[PDB]
């Protein structure tokens, strides 16, 4: 307490509870986080389901 | 430190006032932390008084059935009734002890002696006949001058 | 009333018991005026007292 | 201020000695009891578990969510790699019988 | 000639962070420190005019293969060319000042030594980066010297502050550490070897250009990987010297313009963001390395959207980079000086008249901020000039913003770099501490940065100084009358009422605080939930009570 | 228990593991019912998995 | 000045949150979230309300004139063709997908360069 | 408006605690000192318009309003001197606490320096 | 030097006293150590604000509000400043 008159004292404390976020805004932000840092697997699904929508056109238009 | 009294045994000392099956009074003394089926050990007490506790890993430890009075209760170690501990009691409550039992019915190892036991009188309660092993056993009877503290060793075996 | 396996089972359906007893804070500086802000847009920025104040003197 | 050696060598252990020996528990951590008692604590934390609102749904959106996520993200990786090489459909684990193992005798 | 630019300096900081140093001391490490600067810069110097100028590049195998297990084959190989040569000319030169500068601006810290030792390991972690052939030992350089970045910006470590900045360099860094390694594993797969002189690419996957300008992006700090380049001020300013003008920043730079696989739409767009966004931040600052710092990551974007350009815009990227490096460290020596004078203050309110600083320190701020502002025929002006006149002429749609963005961001350097100086010099005094530097050492260092400076302008980089890209009058003096109204503008030292858009500027747009709460708080929310409800919980055996 | 699981399976037209998993859902369920909140859940999976354990 | 006076942090003396690790207590005072702004007041009393109401506004300011340039004008905005190459030097020039010669109207080829220069993610088999 | 610490303090010490503050933000807002002082010759005149007040709910009004106008106008960058709490030379190198020191550890009780089993 | 980091007696009541003549309404030779603030000097609570932000500037200190508040007097002023290692 030889440094209290100088640089503060140790009465005014921490105004945190220690708890958890919130059970909504922790999904929502895991999700933005999911579609934000693993966006390859969003545009190679995409990719795929491109592909094979041609190839289901190729095989309506050619079977007639 | 300085001229501060030396430490000596009546400090240490516990009377506890314990009346046997025939209803005489004793008078025993122990010292504190020592538990109250080792003081009664040490007194003299036939071997027909004493009893395994039948927990897993402490059938070494030797115990009596003692009447506590209402006023020393809460001085009686606390033990879940839930836990592992719990299911001894409740085993040694169930096999030995029977329709002795009273409102009063402690086990003396679970009473470890301080100053808050000093001039507590306790009796001695009755137990049915029960079996450890061919060597250790009890027939109902107290006919016997053989003390527990003569025995060089406690056998779970 | 029937007695089954379903009463010897520990469930784990108790809540955790807490204390009213006051938990350790650690000391933080003091900020003397720390209302939280939300506005973008506040009738505070274009108060009379910030222009006599701040604004206005030469 | 102890002599624990001799002067040529020949360690002494001091044990009828007035001072205090500096030994492997000089620098053992004075305890707080608080600290003890939080690192107990987390030690047993798995008896605060219950199944309560919070825990059921956090349980399955997240650590069943996920375990369902990668099965999928597998089961799409490993159709992917086998008609970028040439395999007909492949039978994994309750698929029906199919091929499994491509043989080296074969150009696919 | 050509191995002594590499191995030397590692060899300095070998020496004086070994037990050899308990033999020399501070006295003598500075002298074994200074030394082995000196010869890596005279080795590079004739790297430089030997690749550069004769056209003869040169590669040696060091010391074998490292690992080579089926087609992966990764070996102890350089090479020097002509971006390797510029390269090391640029970090050999820069480093030996900012050793000399090191050697007394550290003279009164506990273990100056040691700072010397890792300011040494991290030059020589560069030369590392810059000369190799292949892909890994590039990783090598590039994860030395985020090491000896960790270690160096967390220099004073009884201060949590520093601790905690250090920290973060690393976290963001890694990040964009992950992508570079999955656009490598991308690269070999589809080209068959780590070469850099076997890695010619038309056309590629996309993932290609994608996850390699990501991981450029983190090491040349550019928009949502910013936060680490201003918290990295917690160092001490030798530290800031070179990680803002040769070492660090300048590699990711570096190795898109040796690549040249990007799409440019991703380039164009990430350099002309990042350059307003860092114009908008520096010119809202108080702290004096804050601002510099800034600046840093506005030219960066400079370098970005030119090497989008095209291969003449990569050859102009790596110009601008090298004249940079020069004015850079510069300004920063400079600041360190005024700092100094002034009793170790950093905010610019506490400035002000010509008696904190030497004359010297004066000139080099006022030098590099005229070639930084682009002042006509000083060194940045040509380099600026051609980026701006290249941006000018691209026929891609999206560089037409680039290049209005880039306009107003020129105007903004020049108003808050005016700002620098006069709010450290022109201002009546409104500090208390008067301790001037006049120090041998420093001022020399600062003297060698200024003859970079003129030497820039006298020889040029490449063949692009003076050639004319042909615009129209308006078009071509335009910058000049940008430079003028920030000038004007900052000596009038105007403001505006706006006090909400002053302090959504000068908080820095809230991307930290944004990004204590999106990614960072749910990492940790989401250990809670895998740690209590999944190993104590869910998964959890209990016993059975008998 | 064996009228959910045959008629699971005339339901569907074939013999596999999924009539035993529904029977032992609807049979643990029937267990089940009226008790405290682990066990609406509990026991519809340990008479499931019992069935999943005989198959 | 090596040696300057600082403030110790105190022990704890009363119990500890659960999750008392997100508190950095390095020794001396003041000690620190494990993230700065996490919790705590924010620099300037500003909120994450704040900034998500202003970037709302100021993020659609900045991404506006990308999208207007890219989907509302085109190569033909230019006073002038990209730079000329003779058959042999311009045919590898134009293979790569980032080269600014594709943007030559005035080429033969025009569309088709432009055809071939589509970005793609998963390589085909 | 104030924070819970300066809520608990005397009228006298919060009316001073707020004045302390609004000369330092001016500070904090202003280019220089030579900017700052009409700023602070403005502040003093504006306290001093309200000095001869006794309507306790007046008084409260006005210090509400001007505990608002403080928490909007704090300042995200203060100005704080170097080698204090905030400052950029706070704990930078501080002397070392004594460290015990043990002599020769591996010399005492050699042979049975492991762990027991 | 001299002091364990503290500035001497004299020279910290040399400087207190200089800047505490810088008001309109103080006469120079009440000016004293142990002189009260509001009851010797008359001065009011704003000029006491201004005075300790003043001696705040005089020895390069950060003095925290607490502390502040007690301060009432010269000799307090000059006992606090002489309590300070940090005080130039
Ligand atoms: C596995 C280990 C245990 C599972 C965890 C469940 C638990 O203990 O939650 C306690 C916890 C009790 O919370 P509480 O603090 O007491 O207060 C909440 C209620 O107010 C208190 O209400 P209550 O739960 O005590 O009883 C009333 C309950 C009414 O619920 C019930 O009576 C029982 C709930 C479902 C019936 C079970 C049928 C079959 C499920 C088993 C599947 C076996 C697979 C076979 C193949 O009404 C509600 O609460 C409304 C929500 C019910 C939604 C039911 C949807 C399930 C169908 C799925 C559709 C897809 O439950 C919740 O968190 C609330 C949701 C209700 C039950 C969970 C429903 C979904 C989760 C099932 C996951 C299992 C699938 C595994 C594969
Ligand atoms: C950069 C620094 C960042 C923070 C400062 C915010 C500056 C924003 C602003 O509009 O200030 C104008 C601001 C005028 O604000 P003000 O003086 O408080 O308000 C005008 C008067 O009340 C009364 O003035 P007045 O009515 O005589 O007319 C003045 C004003 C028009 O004033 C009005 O009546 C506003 C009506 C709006 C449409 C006209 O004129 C204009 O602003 C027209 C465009 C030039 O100009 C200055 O006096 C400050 C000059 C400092 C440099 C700003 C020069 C423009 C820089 C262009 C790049 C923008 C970078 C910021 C990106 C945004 C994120
Ligand atoms: C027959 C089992 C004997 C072998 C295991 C043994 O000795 O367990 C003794 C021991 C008995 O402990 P207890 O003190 O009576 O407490 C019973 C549970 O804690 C009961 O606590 P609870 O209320 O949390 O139980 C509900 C239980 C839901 O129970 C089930 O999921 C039962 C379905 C099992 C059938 C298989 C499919 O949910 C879970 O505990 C998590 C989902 C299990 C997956 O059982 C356990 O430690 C729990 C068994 C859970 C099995 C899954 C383990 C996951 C890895
Ligand atoms: C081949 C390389 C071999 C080694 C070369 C490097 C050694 C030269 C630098 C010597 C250590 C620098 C520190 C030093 O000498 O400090 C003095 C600075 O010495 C100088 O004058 C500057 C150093 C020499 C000039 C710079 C040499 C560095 C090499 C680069 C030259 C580029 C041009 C301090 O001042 P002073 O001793 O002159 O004055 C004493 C004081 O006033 C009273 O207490
Ligand atoms: C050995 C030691 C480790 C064992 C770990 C537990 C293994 C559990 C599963 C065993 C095999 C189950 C049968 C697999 C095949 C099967 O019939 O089920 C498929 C799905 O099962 C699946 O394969 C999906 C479930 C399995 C997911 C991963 C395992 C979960 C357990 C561990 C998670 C730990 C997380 C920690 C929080 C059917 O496919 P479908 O019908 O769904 O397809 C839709 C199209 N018909
Ligand atoms: C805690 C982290 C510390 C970081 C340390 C710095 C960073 C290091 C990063 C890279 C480390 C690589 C070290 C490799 C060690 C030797 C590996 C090669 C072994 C070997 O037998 O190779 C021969 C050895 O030659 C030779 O070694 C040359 C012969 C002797 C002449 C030069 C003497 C060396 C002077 C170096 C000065 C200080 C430099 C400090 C790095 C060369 O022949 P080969 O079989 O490979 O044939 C091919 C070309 N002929
Ligand atoms: C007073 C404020 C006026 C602002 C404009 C700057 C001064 C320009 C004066 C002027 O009218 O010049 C015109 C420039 O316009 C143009 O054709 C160029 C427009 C863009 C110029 C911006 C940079 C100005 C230089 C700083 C005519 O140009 P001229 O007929 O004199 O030009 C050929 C000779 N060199
Ligand atoms: C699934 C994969 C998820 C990928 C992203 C995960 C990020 C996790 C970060 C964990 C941080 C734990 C350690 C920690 O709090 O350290 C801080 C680092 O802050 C930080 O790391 C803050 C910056 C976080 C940015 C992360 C993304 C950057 C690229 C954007 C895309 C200290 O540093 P401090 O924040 O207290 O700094 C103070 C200087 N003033
Ligand atoms: C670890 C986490 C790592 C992942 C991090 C983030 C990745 C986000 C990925 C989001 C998309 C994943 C891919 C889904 C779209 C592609 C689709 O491929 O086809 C699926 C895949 C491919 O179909 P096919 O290619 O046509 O054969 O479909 C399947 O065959 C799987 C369908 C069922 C998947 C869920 C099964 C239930 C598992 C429950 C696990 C929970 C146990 C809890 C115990 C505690
Ligand atoms: C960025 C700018 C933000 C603006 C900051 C806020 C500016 C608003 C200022 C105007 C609001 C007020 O006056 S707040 C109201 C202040 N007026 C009173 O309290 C009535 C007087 N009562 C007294 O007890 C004393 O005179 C007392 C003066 C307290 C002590 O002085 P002394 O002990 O000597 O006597």
């Amino acid at each position: 307490t030889s440094l209290d008159h100088v640089f503060g004292d140790n009465s005014n404390k921490l105004n945190y509870n220690f708890e958890p976020m919130g059970m909504g805004s922790l999904f929502i932000r895991t999700m933005v986080m999911v579609g934000v840092f693993f966006f390859p697997v969003f545009i190679m699904i995409n990719d795929d389901y491109k592909y094979t929508s041609f190839l289901d056109k190729v095989a309506a238009a050619k079977a007639a | 430190h300085g001229p501060a009294q030396t430490p000596t045994v009546f400090d240490k000392l516990v009377e506890v006032t314990v009346v046997d099956m025939n209803g005489i009074r004793h008078r025993v003394r122990g010292l504190q932390g020592q538990s109250l089926a080792q003081a009664l050990v040490e007194y003299g007490f036939p071997d027909t008084y004493f009893f395994p506790n039948m927990g897993f890993y402490t059938q070494h430890i030797v115990d009596a059935h003692v009447f506590v009075p209402k006023e020393f209760w809460g001085k009686v170690q606390n033990v879940d009734p839930e836990s592992d501990d719990g299911l001894a009691v409740k085993r040694m409550f169930r096999d030995i002890v029977q329709d002795y039992q009273r409102d009063t019915s402690f086990f003396a190892s679970y009473i470890t002696l301080g100053a808050e036991h000093n001039g507590m009188t306790v009796g001695i309660g009755p137990i049915k006949p029960w079996i450890l092993h061919s060597e250790w056993a009890f027939a109902g009877v107290h006919d016997s001058r053989n003390k527990q503290f003569d025995k060089p060793t406690v056998e779970i075996w | 009333s029937m007695k089954t396996l379903a009463d010897y089972i520990r469930w784990r359906n108790k809540e955790p018991i807490k204390a009213s007893v006051e938990e350790w804070r650690p000391p933080v500086p003091v900020i003397n005026y720390d209302k939280p802000q939300n506005d973008v847009l506040s009738a505070l920025d274009k108060d009379p007292i910030v222009r006599r104040v701040l604004i206005n003197p030469k | 201020e102890a002599k624990q050696f001799t002067p040529d060598g020949k360690y002494m252990p001091g044990i009828f000695s007035k001072a205090k020996p500096l030994d492997r528990s000089t620098q053992w951590v004075h305890k707080n009891p608080y600290i003890e008692a939080w690192y107990y604590r987390r030690d047993h934390f798995e008896n605060e578990f219950v199944w309560n609102y919070r825990t059921t749904i956090e349980a399955l959106w997240f650590l069943g969510g996920f375990t369902a996520a990668a099965y999928a993200l597998s089961v799409f990786a490993f159709r992917q790699a086998d008609r970028r090489s040439g395999y007909p459909k492949r039978q994994i684990l309750g698929d029906e019988p199919a091929m499994v193992l491509p043989d080296e005798r074969q150009f696919y | 000639m050509f191995l002594l630019s590499v191995f030397f300096p590692l060899l300095g900081g070998l020496v004086n962070t070994s037990p050899i140093a308990r033999f020399l001391g501070h006295r003598g490490s500075s002298i074994i420190a200074i030394g082995c600067m000196v010869v890596a810069f005279i080795s590079s110097v004739v790297i430089y005019y030997e690749v550069v100028f004769m056209g003869c590049a040169v590669s040696v195998d060091v010391f074998g293969t490292w690992f080579s297990v089926g087609t992966f084959h990764a070996g102890w190989t350089f090479n020097f060319d002509l971006l390797t040569a510029n390269m090391l000319f640029t970090v050999t030169g820069v480093s030996m000042a900012v050793h000399m500068y090191a050697c007394d601006y550290m003279r009164q810290d506990p273990h100056l030594n040691l700072f010397l030792g890792y300011l040494s390991y991290f030059t020589g972690f560069m030369c590392v980066l810059v000369a190799a052939d292949n892909l890994l030992v590039m990783l090598v350089g590039w994860e030395g010297i985020g090491v000896c970045s960790y270690l160096l910006i967390g220099y004073w470590s009884h201060r949590l502050s520093a601790v905690k900045s250090a920290q973060k360099a690393i976290l963001v860094n890694r990040v964009s550490d992950g992508l570079l390694m999955w656009g490598v594993l991308w690269v070999w797969y589809h080209l068959g070897s780590l070469e850099y002189d076997l890695l010619n690419v038309y056309s590629a996957s996309g993932f290609v250009g994608l996850s390699i300008l990501i991981g450029a992006m983190g090491k040349s700090a550019q928009i949502l990987f910013h936060v680490w380049l201003a918290d990295a001020m917690e160092g001490p300013t030798p530290v800031s010297a070179l990680i803002h003008a040769a070492t660090l920043v300048t590699a990711g730079v570096y190795l898109l313009v040796r690549l040249h696989i990007h799409d440019e739409m991703f380039v164009i767009i990430v350099g002309s963001l990042t350059a307003f966004m860092a114009g908008v931040f520096g010119a809202t600052q108080s702290d004096l390395k804050r601002v510099i710092a800034y600046s840093t990551c506005s030219q960066l974007g400079y370098m970005m959207v030119s090497l989008g350009l095209g291969e003449t815009g990569g050859e102009a990227s790596m110009g601008h980079l090298m004249t940079h490096a020069s004015f850079k460290a510069a300004l920063f020596l400079a600041a360190g000086m005024v700092i100094s004078g002034n009793g170790g203050n950093q905010h610019i309110a506490r400035y002000g008249g010509s008696a904190h600083s030497a004359m010297f320190t004066m000139l080099t701020l006022m030098v590099a901020s005229l070639s930084l502002i682009g002042w006509p025929e000083l060194s940045g002006f040509y380099s600026k000039e051609t980026i701006l006149n290249l941006a000018a002429i691209c026929a891609d749609p999206i560089a037409d913003v680039a290049h209005t963005l880039l306009l107003l961001t020129a105007m903004l350097t020049s108003a808050y770099t005016t700002k620098l100086f006069y709010q450290c010099f022109m201002v009546d005094f409104s500090g208390s501490s008067v301790t001037p530097v006049r120090n041998v050492l420093p001022i020399l260092a600062m003297a060698i940065l200024l003859l970079d400076i003129m030497l820039k302008v006298w020889v040029g980089t490449n063949l692009l100084s003076g050639m004319l890209f042909f615009l129209p009058w308006g078009v071509k003096t335009l910058p000049f009358g940008l430079m003028v109204a920030g000038i004007l503008t900052a000596t009038a030292a105007v403001g505006s009422e706006r006090f909400t858009l002053i302090r959504f500027c000068g908080s820095r747009w809230g991307f930290d605080q944004l990004f204590a709460r999106s990614p960072v708080n749910p990492i940790f929310d989401l250990g809670r939930i895998t740690w209590a409800i999944g190993d104590r919980g869910l998964l959890s055996v209990g016993n059975l009570r008998a | 228990f064996s009228f959910t699981d045959a008629t699971v399976e005339n339901m569907r037209g074939k013999h596999d593991m999924t009539s035993g998993m529904v029977a032992g859902a609807v049979t643990g369920f029937l267990f089940g019912m009226g008790r405290p909140m682990p066990q609406p859940v509990a026991w519809p999976l340990a008479f499931a998995g019992a069935a999943v354990a005989a198959d | 000045g090596a040696g300057a006076p600082v403030k110790l942090a105190p022990r704890p003396d009363k119990p500890l949150p659960t999750w008392y690790e997100l508190w950095w207590d390095n020794g001396y005072y003041p000690g620190q979230p494990a993230a700065d702004f996490m919790f705590g007041a924010w620099p300037g009393n500003m909120t994450e309300t704040y900034y998500l109401r202003f970037w709302s506004v100021f993020g659609l300011a900045l991404a506006a004139p990308f999208y207007y340039v890219a989907n509302f004008t085109d190569e033909t905005r230019m006073p002038m063709v990209p730079q000329q190459y003779p058959a042999e030097v311009r045919d590898v020039l134009v293979q790569r997908r980032n080269s600014m010669l594709k943007h030559d109207f005035s080429a033969p080829d025009f569309k088709e360069v432009k055809d071939r220069a589509k970005i793609y993610w998963t390589p085909m088999y | 408006m104030a924070s819970e610490v300066v809520l608990a303090l005397p009228h006298k010490l919060r009316v001073m605690r707020m004045y302390r503050t609004g000369l330092k933000e001016l500070i904090n807002w202003s280019a220089n000192r030579h900017e700052w002082y009409p700023r602070a010759y403005a502040l003093r005149q504006e306290f001093e318009d309200s000095k001869a007040l006794t309507d306790r709910e007046e008084i409260r009004k006005k210090l509400e309003h001007g505990e608002e106008l403080l928490a909007r106008f704090r300042h995200w960058e203060p100005l704080i001197k170097p080698e204090f709490v905030g400052g950029t030379a706070y704990s930078i190198n501080p002397a070392q606490p004594k460290l015990k020191f043990i002599p020769n550890y591996d010399a005492m009780d050699e042979y049975k320096k492991g762990d027991h089993l | 030097g001299f002091g364990g980091g503290f500035l001497d007696k004299d020279s910290v009541t040399e400087r207190v006293l200089h800047v505490t003549k810088h008001f309109e309404k103080i006469d120079a030779s009440k000016v004293s150590p142990a002189a009260s603030f509001e009851k010797d000097l008359g001065l009011d609570s704003l000029d006491v604000v201004e005075l300790v932000m003043a001696l705040e500037e005089e020895f390069g200190l950060e003095i925290p509000d607490a502390e502040a508040d007690k301060i009432a007097s010269v000799g307090d002023a000059i006992n606090y400043i002489c309590s300070n290692p940090m005080a130039k």
